[PDB]
RNA sequence: CAUUGGUGAGCAGCGAAGGAUUUGGUGGAUUACUAGCUAAUAGCAAUCUAUUUCAAAGAAUUCAAACUUGGGGGAAUGCCUUGUUGA
RNA sequence: UGACGGAGCCAGCGAGUCUAACCUUGGCCGAGAGGUCUUGGUAAAAACUCCGUCGUAACGAGGAAUUCCUAGUAAGCGCAAGUCAUCAGCUUGCGUUGAUUACGUCCCUGCCCUUCACAC
């Protein structure tokens, strides 16, 4: 892991950086399940 | 390589022991050190003129080396690379320094004052900063993306205003007056700022041929296709003679072949700048060519200090009053080229000296640089030579006290 | 979507990030307004950007600046350049360029290392 | 290969071209005299267009990818943007291969890991 | 050998290699005829015979 | 320069693989020039390999220093910093300069909050060739490790029974002439690689009449390091000691820089295999 | 070439050699390109090209690279062996 | 407590017979404006072609002609060259 | 250029189911082995900023000589780890605060080197 961090491009480009996200401190954040629109919520209400 | 012109020898020719390509060279004022910086080395290798030996590699840069300049006094070196720094040498002295500046993009290019106190460096985000050298703090800051145009290539899919291709200068000098500053890059502007108040005097269009690739930033909607450009298409099968049909060129060269091994046509750009050290005249390499502007014609009427009393008839009744020092000084004011001829050609040789010691320091520039100017393509050597010696010798101190704003005009 | 600029502020081990976008002037250094900032003494540094181009300029825009790492001094000069870089990038984006080239004139005139990082890196002699 | 073995012209021929495709990147290795015919093909010279360095580098999913972000303009090696997709980049010009500095990419690579700075934008 | 150069060096060394690999190698794999047509080796065959 | 450094790394050890794959091809080359040579068979092996004998014709015209140093060996002077741990103490910091004075090229540098990373990043800007670090325990020296950039090796070494030259009085200035250099009872290819690296601390071409010797003796794997000034008289040679005495011993060396801990080990001592005491590696 | 153009001339230089060129003495006008104007009228060779003062023709005679010649006959003995050691001392360095 | 996360419910403010977003088609520019056709010193433009044919001129032993081929090895039968046999 | 107390607040290294005292007084159970409880003694971020109080035998900052040292350097402060040699009477890392003076000279002391144009 060290290493492949050490060799890491810093240009390098993947389409899918635009849907993954990264937490404050830097490290990765992944959703525990995978919003709800309002017409959702009255009829689960 | 050193080339002796007076004999048209090359007596003398300096290589690295490891074999690097050079792609900028700078020469001591001294003449006896030579230093050259490139593109794969990130070291700068000096020479020694009279032996030809390597005195030393200077390191330090993290980047390609991109060009360097002596300071023609305090013959320190400064050099610049992509690796966003400037470095200041004292290779000269007991104790060899470096002193780096950090800059907040690549440099391209580096122009050194003729006094030799400040630098200036285009960078890569389309701007010229200007640093003091002793004490390697920003004194100025000159912004040329917008003023820079690009044009769009035929074979661009991008549009020229979104296009980063080239909106950086890659080439740049002062003027000798040290106010001035002359760049040029790879596009389709050539635009001269004033150092001191950071403002743009004037820009240039280098070319206006549809020929080469880069003069426009709009291209004609009508040559798009469904294909593609019009252009694009190859209509060298039509050609009648074989030399013409035939294709020599390789899939992937952009640089350093004939222009058959392209396959692309020529780009506007301009490969490099300079002011000329005798004259009010820049020249600008470029594709076409070497590109000469000059102020050469003066018909711009560009009075200085008038008056309602001064006026060319006036002039020419203190010359027939004999009143030679008003005349002269009332065609200065108005600065007319025939009227300051005029005048110059009616003093008599026995006032030349007289004249020569009463005219004010404000119009002795002026002067200066008309002889220079006049005398070349004159006949009257004769003549030309005692106002020289008059003048010379009446305002040889004020001359030594401001070398820069006569440096031209001697 | 309202429109904001994000910048760095960098010395030694301390980083401060900086988040400059259009409010009424409300400036806060890790959640807290900036007359809190401390140590007291050097303060004044932390408003130096503030005062050198005017109060005015950021009368429409709120910043809010969060540092992490270093000491109280390395965080105080991460603080000042990162709210520097902040302003100047916003006059970048979404004011005119003009006022852009002033701001960096004074700061530079002023000191340059409110724009350019303060790097000692070794020099072997 | 049909002088004499033995000849100095032979092996000081050889070895420059051997030393001199090497470092275009068209042969992986200096050691064997016979790679200039086994192991010197097209895809060797086809495997040092920008594109698939790009690729090798990880500038891009895929060599199409690449290919797209050249003629698009995001591309520049050094300081010249390039939008031939045939450039060929030498082992030394692979270190310059690099995106533009206004590219949208960069700054989704600067977002995606929360350190845009728009200062440098 | 080292005078030696052109087609008799390539067909002088492929003929040393040949006469030692006999030895130990086996016959089929040793020497191999190159792929032709019948049509024109028995062609050639029958012009050489001739 | 870091993404140069790291292709040129990758590539430097993508060639020693394909190398260790290569010598099998290599000696099968060396049976075939020497069957020509001799006129015996060929192996059934090589009988059979159609694809070695058509290369055999293009590889015929085919023909030391170790690979890091080879590059500058006897071209580029070199360049070497000696440092010590944080905070060292004054006899550690002497010691250091003794050090500095024996090698002709070396600069001593303070190591006051320098961190490892940035000592080997700023070392490597400037061109330096070695980096020298010392340890100590309570004023006495205890290791000395070498490391050549850009890319290693790092050999590390302990030093035992170390007498300093400031322990000595009136002992006077050293000479700083290019010395001369004696490795006695290098044998085994470990001790070629720790003469190699020895070696090239040095400057190359010493004048013939120098007048100090630099001399590396192995007794047991312990080398022992003397400095000494000779003068040639009619009958023979007086020497006479300059200092300091100290024996190193090697217990590590590593295919990188002093930085990386994860670099790929060389070698290593192994103290507790039962039959440790029994064979001397160098 | 092929390769240096495919390359964009990013090449790697070739190694250097050394070589030997004659140079004919001729007018500088000459070497110039052919335009109703010259830049240079000097020789291609220099003064010291043409003739140095090199070893004496006569065996008695000693000459030096400054000019100065002296017989043998008339060096007093002295001046004979102070030009004799500084004979050995060149020939050491060479 | 913070969302510079989504989805909604509403104000202040702006605010002249409504406002906002997206999109198909055509026209004018994107190089600096001397008119259409033909068998063209003039006809035609509603064409003639029921004078449109004759005369004159016009044919390099260049009688040469792949500057156009991915590398290595051959090429039975082809093709090129050279000689040769019998008419 | 103090001590005591309170308050505010700023790091970077570091993560093996692995991390860790000694000696006694006695109850109970148990064939024993031992198990559990009880009992006394011994050993074992800081700087920084603000506020309040007091108050200025041996030794009181270390002689002669001698050594080292040029920028994130000297010096101060603390926190981790103990990585096959060395180290715990300690060693190595990590961050924090951070200067004065020189950056010239061969005068003294040592060491060293020398005796293809144009112009000299
Ligand atoms: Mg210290
Ligand atoms: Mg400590
Ligand atoms: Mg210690």
């Amino acid at each position: 892991l060290r290493e492949k961090a050490k060799e890491r491009n810093p240009d390098e480009y993947y389409h899918a950086m635009h849907s993954r996200k990264t937490d404050a401190k830097g490290l990765l954040i992944s959703s525990r399940h995978g919003s709800l629109s309002m017409d959702q919520v009255k009829l689960l209400k | 390589r050193a080339w002796d012109l007076i004999r048209y020898r090359n007596f003398r020719t300096f290589t690295g022991t490891e074999r690097i390509q050079f792609n900028c060279l700078a020469v001591d004022p001294s003449g006896e050190v030579v230093c050259a910086g490139s593109l794969d080395n990130f070291d700068i290798h000096v020479w020694s003129v009279q032996t030809g030996q390597l005195l030393d590699a200077l390191s330090g840069h993290e980047g390609p080396v991109s060009c360097l300049s002596f300071s023609q006094e305090n013959s320190v070196l400064a050099s610049a690379s992509w690796d966003k720094t400037i470095r200041i040498w004292s290779i000269f002295g007991r104790s060899q320094q470096v002193e780096p500046i950090e800059v907040y993009s690549d440099v391209l290019a580096l122009s050194m004052r003729p006094d030799g106190k400040e630098v200036a460096v285009s960078t890569l985000k389309g701007q010229i900063s200007i640093f003091n050298i002793e004490d390697a703090k920003q004194v100025g800051n000159i912004d040329c993306r917008k003023d820079i145009i690009s044009g769009r290539f035929n074979q661009d899919r991008f549009t020229a205003k979104n296009s980063e291709r080239s909106k950086f200068f890659t080439t740049i000098h002062y003027s000798f007056d040290g106010m001035a500053i002359v760049a040029g890059g790879n596009n389709n502007s050539i635009c001269l700022y004033d150092v001191p108040n950071e403002v743009l005097l004037k820009r240039f269009i280098v070319s206006r041929n549809m020929a080469l690739n880069g003069t426009l930033e709009f291209l004609n909607s009508k040559k798009m296709t469904e294909a593609g450009s019009l252009d694009l298409i190859d209509d060298a099968g039509e050609n009648s003679d074989l030399e013409d049909r035939i294709d020599n060129s390789l899939p992937g060269s952009q640089r350093g072949g004939d222009l058959s091994t392209r396959k692309m046509r020529p780009e506007v750009r301009v490969t490099s700048v300079q002011f000329s050290p005798t004259a009010n005249a820049f020249a600008a390499a470029s594709t076409e060519g070497l590109l000469i502007y000059s102020t050469n014609d003066t018909i711009l009427f560009d009075p200085f200090d008038l008056d309602v009393d001064v006026t060319p008839h006036s002039t020419v009744e203190a010359l027939r009053e004999k009143q030679f020092l008003n005349a002269l000084v009332m065609a200065f004011r108005l600065n007319e080229e025939y009227l300051i001829n005029k005048v110059y050609e009616a003093i008599p040789i026995k006032e030349i000296p007289l004249v020569a010691s009463n005219i004010p320091a404000i119009y002795l520039p002026r002067i200066l640089k008309f002889i220079g100017d006049f005398a070349i393509e004159s006949q009257h050597i004769e003549f030309n030579l005692i106002w020289i010696k008059a003048l010379l010798s009446a305002s040889g101190g004020y001359i030594n006290e401001h070398k820069y704003l006569f440096s031209t005009a001697m | 979507a309202v429109p904001s600029v994000q910048t760095f502020g960098k010395k030694k081990s301390a980083t401060a990030v900086a988040h400059v976008k259009a409010g009424k002037g409300l400036i806060k250094v890790n959640g807290s307004p900036i007359t809190l900032v401390e140590p007291e003494i050097l303060r004044f540094k932390v408003y130096e950007p503030l005062l050198l181009v005017g109060l005015d300029k950021f009368s429409n825009i709120d910043i809010r600046v969060r540092v992490t790492g270093g000491g109280h001094v390395s965080q105080v000069y991460a603080i000042r350049q990162a709210i520097a870089k902040g302003l100047v990038a916003y006059h970048q984006k979404y004011v005119d360029e003009q006022s852009k080239n002033e701001l960096k004139k004074a700061f530079t005139s002023y000191d340059r290392t409110l724009l350019i990082a303060d790097s000692r890196r070794p020099e072997p002699k | 290969s049909l002088l004499p073995p033995t000849d100095p012209f032979r092996r000081k021929h050889e070895q420059l071209l051997l030393d001199k495709l090497y470092a275009m990147g068209v042969l992986t290795t200096k050691s064997k005299i016979s790679d200039l015919e086994n192991k010197v093909t097209v895809s060797a010279i086809c495997r040092r267009r920008l594109p698939v360095i790009m690729h090798r580098l990880k500038m891009a999913e895929t060599i199409q990818d690449a290919v797209k972000f050249i003629e698009q303009g995001h591309v520049r090696v050094g300081p010249n943007l390039i939008n031939d997709p045939a450039y060929l980049v030498t082992r030394n010009m692979e270190d310059y291969v690099t995106w533009v500095d206004n590219s949208k990419i960069k700054k989704t690579l600067l977002r995606y890991r929360n350190q845009i700075d728009d200062f440098d934008f | 050998d080292d005078q030696v150069i052109g087609k008799a060096r390539s067909r002088t060394l492929e003929m040393r290699l040949n006469r030692l690999s006999r030895v130990n190698g086996h016959q089929d794999k040793i020497n191999k005829l190159e792929k032709v047509p019948m049509h024109i080796r028995r062609g050639m065959i029958d012009k050489h015979v001739k | 320069m870091l993404r140069r450094q790291a292709r040129e790394r990758r590539e430097y050890l993508y060639r020693k693989a394909q190398e260790l794959q290569d010598s099998q091809l290599q000696q099968k080359r060396q049976i075939i020039k020497q069957a020509l040579a001799q006129g015996k068979p060929l192996p059934k092996e090589l009988a059979e390999d159609e694809s070695l004998q058509k290369d055999f014709r293009y590889d015929q015209s085919l023909k030391q220093v170790d690979d890091e140093y080879a590059a500058t060996s006897g071209i580029m002077d070199p360049r070497i910093i000696v440092t010590t741990s944080r905070d060292p103490s004054t006899r550690l910091s002497q010691f250091a300069k003794e050090i500095k004075l024996l090698f002709p090229n070396a600069v001593r540098l303070n190591r006051g909050n320098y961190v490892m990373p940035n000592l080997v990043d700023a070392c490597k800007k400037s061109g330096t060739t070695d980096l020298v670090v010392l340890h100590e325990h309570r004023g006495v020296p205890t290791s000395l490790t070498i490391s050549h950039f850009p890319h290693g090796p790092t050999a590390q070494f302990s030093l035992h029974n170390v007498v300093m030259r400031h322990d000595i009085i009136n002992a006077g200035n050293q000479s700083e002439v290019n010395p001369h250099l004696i490795f006695d009872n290098f044998t085994t290819a470990l001790g070629k690689r720790v003469v190699c690296i020895l070696k090239h601390l040095f400057n190359a071409g010493p004048k013939k009449d120098s007048e100090r010797v630099i001399t590396f003796a192995n007794r047991g794997d312990f080398i022992s390091v003397r400095q000494h000034v000779y003068v040639r008289t009619r009958e023979g040679v007086e020497i006479a000691e300059v200092g300091p005495r100290f024996e190193m011993r090697l217990f590590e060396l590593r295919l990188g820089t002093l930085e990386n801990k994860d670099a790929d080990v060389e070698w290593q001592l192994r103290r507790f295999i039962r039959t440790a005491n029994k064979k001397d590696y160098l | 070439y092929k390769l240096d153009v495919l390359s964009s001339v990013h090449f790697v230089p070739k190694p250097a050699s050394t070589s030997l060129e004659i140079r004919v003495e001729t007018p500088t006008i000459s070497m110039e390109d052919a335009q109703p104007l010259y830049m240079s009228n000097a020789s291609s060779l220099a003064p010291q090209e043409i003739y140095n003062v090199g070893k004496a023709e006569k065996d008695g005679e000693i000459r030096l690279k400054n000019g100065v010649a002296m017989s043998k006959e008339e060096l007093t003995r002295e001046d004979k062996n102070r030009l004799r050691r500084a004979l050995k001392r060149k020939r050491s360095k060479a």
